[PDB]
């Protein structure tokens, strides 16, 4: 049931979703270790995911969570890096996708920054890199992120390192 | 997959080192994210 529409980039919301990407690169503590060496990305494509089944059980749920919070989802936009994002935009989030060994314990992770979630696109620690080269630094390489509409609800809040 | 702690929906994670890092977020069902956007990029060699 999923369909991709190819957003033109004079669109104003391919414009709006590029600029949160690249606006919220950061440097990491690995030095680029995971994810590569790069203050910025070359965007190639940006698509639009359609899958009424999979939208409508996350208003459901939005819907509960809303009707726990005084009627507040605390929706936010936000990254997601994995080797599965086929699989997730077909048949969306599920247990599947947890990063059991998260420290936050076994869920499924999000990023505000983009170039934290680029550090999983191969895998935890960026595995072996692209597959084609095993560089976790290829410059060559396509990688997919996905931008997330996240319901967070009442979110406990973690102090940490 | 684990519960999200008791009377909450999500774990945030905020950095308390790295001042300039900005937060993780962690949910414990599948149905509280859509995934709207797909991105696809090239990271870019520094000059
Ligand atoms: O397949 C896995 O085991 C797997 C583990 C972790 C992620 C993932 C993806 C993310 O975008 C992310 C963002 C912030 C912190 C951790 C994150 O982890 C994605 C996939
Ligand atoms: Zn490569």
């Amino acid at each position: 049931g999923t369909i991709l529409i190819d957003l033109s980039p004079d669109d104003k919301e391919f414009q709006s979703v590029e600029e949160e990407m690249q606006s919220t690169v950061r440097e990491h503590r690995d030095g680029g270790h995971a994810g590569g060496i790069f203050n910025r990305y070359n965007i190639l494509k940006i698509q639009k995911v359609c899958n009424k089944k999979l939208w409508e059980r996350y208003t459901h749920r939005r819907k509960e969570v809303s009707e726990e919070n005084h009627n507040h989802a605390n929706e936010r936009m936000l990254f997601h890096g994995s080797p599965f994002v086929n699989a997730i935009i077909h048949k969306g989030f599920d247990e599947r996708h947890a990063y059991i060994g998260g420290m936050f314990g076994a869920g499924i992770y999000f990023a505000e920054n983009s170039s934290k979630s680029n550090q999983y696109v191969y895998g935890i620690g960026g595995g072996t890199g692209c597959p084609v080269h095993k560089d976790r630094s290829c410059y060559i390489c396509h990688r997919q992120l996905l931008f997330c509409r996240v319901t967070l609800g009442k979110s406990f809040l973690q102090f940490s390192a | 997959m684990a519960h999200s702690p008791p009377g909450h929906h999500s774990v945030t994670g905020r950095p308390s080192v790295n001042g300039l890092a900005l937060a993780e977020y962690v949910i414990y069902r599948g149905e509280q994210a859509y995934p709207e956007y797909l991105i696809t990029y090239q990271i870019m060699r520094p000059e």
